[PDB]
């Protein structure tokens, strides 16, 4: 998985979302030299049109910044959001923080500083991501083990059978009726 | 010496039933006197007070046994009390009569079970209350063998049927106020459709008035038992009684000519203090068939008597019974009924014919009943 991580990067769609200029040049170019697919984009749009898993922005005071905070509010949540920062000053910082950015660069940007922020920041989406996934499938979980001791007590209280019993009658069924267990368990209730 | 000993309380928690035993049995040998006898010889009885304690009955039996030359004995009710007459009787080689419903599983040589086992009278009484009664039931019992095993069936049998049983309440034999008090509150907090009693004896009458006063005098779920008989419902008020139910081989209402001599018969014999029960019905019929298989063997030997008795089948107030030499079980009739307001059993199913015992069967097929009784 650092392995993985690293081996795929020449397949990660980068957008620079930021005005044309040096910044974004030295930008992309540096992204070609890595070897990820980069497109720039200018003024920002209402939805991306072509799939992207990494987004280098600068901060606005201005309506590109809600733009691009609705732009990727409605985006991909694995989609990696990187921010170029000039200021350190408060009413900066809370735009970085509210567009929860997932990696930063302060400028003035140099290549030595991107290849390090865009493995740290893709980590640390995509391990975002996981932990919400995990979340998911937890809750799901939890839920089904749920209704299949609910179940599972219904059949041995119905017909005086024990919990081994119980579990046999309901993976015979539904390994016969081609269903999960948990659909067995909730005809039942 | 043709004599029978009868053991059965005439003090104690059953003391009503039994006294009732008594006298159906002390009825047939009455009848066995005007018919000849055994052999010439008069029948002769002999009878000692057990007060419901099983040990007492143990050592009435022994003496009996020991000290009497008895070899024919008629008595027993509650089970712990015929398991404690069992071994006595069994090693005198000895032949008890029981005319008693019981648990099942059970087989003595030694022993004419001329009361139902669950596959006569429980089985039929679920598939009863199932179909005519809400699945919400609240069991109550006296604390004893028969009424948890009883209660033991009936749990699986409700479950089984999509019933629910809310609570399985126990109270002692001679059950004091507050047990009474505390067994009704866990009734009418249950919110129950039906009541199924196995309460047996003295308390019976006062728990089922508690029930009623407890209720709002208003459309209380009723009451289902096993256990109660004519001698408990002579002992309530017209209303508490009335739309309780009931089961067993004999109801004093029987419409036959059989039943309305036996009724003759008994109410001039008995006493004022003594019911008649379908348990007298029973020691009456039981009695009957010693003193004959007796007459056709000429003699008073349990060997001789015994071979006689599988072959007789008798015309008794209840129907026509017969003892199956296979298991000493008997086919008895099988009747549920419903008490109207004037405290008379009316009987609301019967089954078509006698029913065979089947003492040791674990699973009660309902379906057996759904022709007769839908």
């Amino acid at each position: 998985s650092a392995n993985s991580l690293l081996g795929s990067l020449r397949e990660l769609q980068v957008l620079v979302l930021n005005p044309p200029g040096e910044v974004s040049d030295a930008l992309v170019l540096q992204l070609i030299r890595i070897g990820c697919s980069v497109r720039q984009c200018w003024p920002p749009p209402e939805a991306f049109d072509v799939p992207v898993d990494v987004v280098f922005t600068s901060i606005f005071q201005n309506r590109h910044h809600d733009e691009i905070a609705a732009l990727l509010a409605a985006g991909t949540p694995r989609t990696t959001l990187v921010a170029l920062v000039e200021y350190e000053s408060p009413a900066v910082l809370s735009q970085i923080i509210e567009l929860e950015c997932h990696g930063v660069i302060t400028q003035p940007l140099d290549a030595h500083r991107v290849l390090p922020v865009l493995v740290s920041a893709r980590r640390i989406s995509e391990e975002m991501a996981k932990l919400k996934q995990k979340t998911e499938q937890l809750q799901d979980r939890i839920a089904g083990q749920a209704r299949i001791n609910q179940a599972k007590v219904l059949l041995m209280q119905r017909h005086g059978w024990d919990e081994r019993e119980a579990h046999q009658h309901l993976s015979r069924e539904a390994m016969k009726r081609r269903e999960p267990i948990l659909k067995i368990a909730q005809e039942l209730l | 010496r043709p004599l029978i000993g009868l053991l059965f309380s005439e003090t104690g928690v059953t003391a009503d039933i039994e006294r009732s035993q008594r006298y159906g049995a002390l009825l047939a040998v009455e009848q066995l006197n005007r018919e000849g006898g055994v052999g010439g010889r008069p029948i002769e009885t002999l009878s000692q007070d057990p007060g419901g304690d099983p040990d007492r009955y143990r050592l009435c039996a022994e003496d009996f046994i020991r000290n009497r030359g008895v070899r024919f004995l008629v008595g027993c009710y509650m089970s712990h009390t015929r398991k404690a007459v069992m071994p006595v009787v069994e090693r005198a080689d000895a032949l008890l009569c029981y005319p008693t419903p019981y648990e099942g599983f059970e087989y003595s040589p030694n022993i004419v079970y001329g009361g139902p086992a669950p596959n006569q009278n429980s089985a039929p009484l679920a598939a009863y209350l199932i179909r005519h009664y809400g699945e919400r039931v609240v069991f109550i019992g006296s604390d004893y063998i028969y009424p948890r095993e009883s209660n033991h069936v009936m749990r699986h049998l409700y479950r089984q049927h999509g019933g629910t049983v809310l609570e399985e309440i126990y109270i002692p034999l001679y059950p004091s106020d507050d047990d009474l008090q505390r067994a009704v509150e866990r009734i009418y907090q249950a919110r129950a459709d039906v009541v199924f009693s196995t309460v047996v004896g003295t308390g019976t009458a006062e728990l089922y008035r508690a029930i009623a006063r407890r209720y709002g005098d208003g459309r209380r779920p009723p009451i289902a038992s096993l256990t109660t008989s004519e001698a408990e419902v002579a002992k309530m008020e017209s209303d508490v009684a009335e739309g309780q139910v009931v089961v067993a081989p004999y109801f004093s209402s029987i419409d036959t000519p059989a039943s309305r001599a036996f009724v003759q018969a008994c109410h001039g014999f008995f006493p004022e203090n003594a019911t008649i029960t379908a348990w007298a019905e029973a020691a009456y019929w039981q009695t009957l068939l010693l003193g004959r298989a007796a007459q056709a063997a000429g003699n008073w030997r349990v060997e001789d008597v015994q071979r006689h008795l599988y072959d007789i089948d008798i015309d008794a107030p209840q129907g026509p019974v017969r003892v199956e030499r296979q298991n000493n079980h008997s086919r008895l009739s099988s009747r549920i009924a419903e008490i109207d307001a004037r405290g008379v059993f009316q009987v609301r199913w019967q089954s078509p014919e006698p029913i065979r015992p089947d003492p040791y069967v674990v699973v009660h097929n309902l379906d057996d009943w759904s022709a007769s009784m839908g």
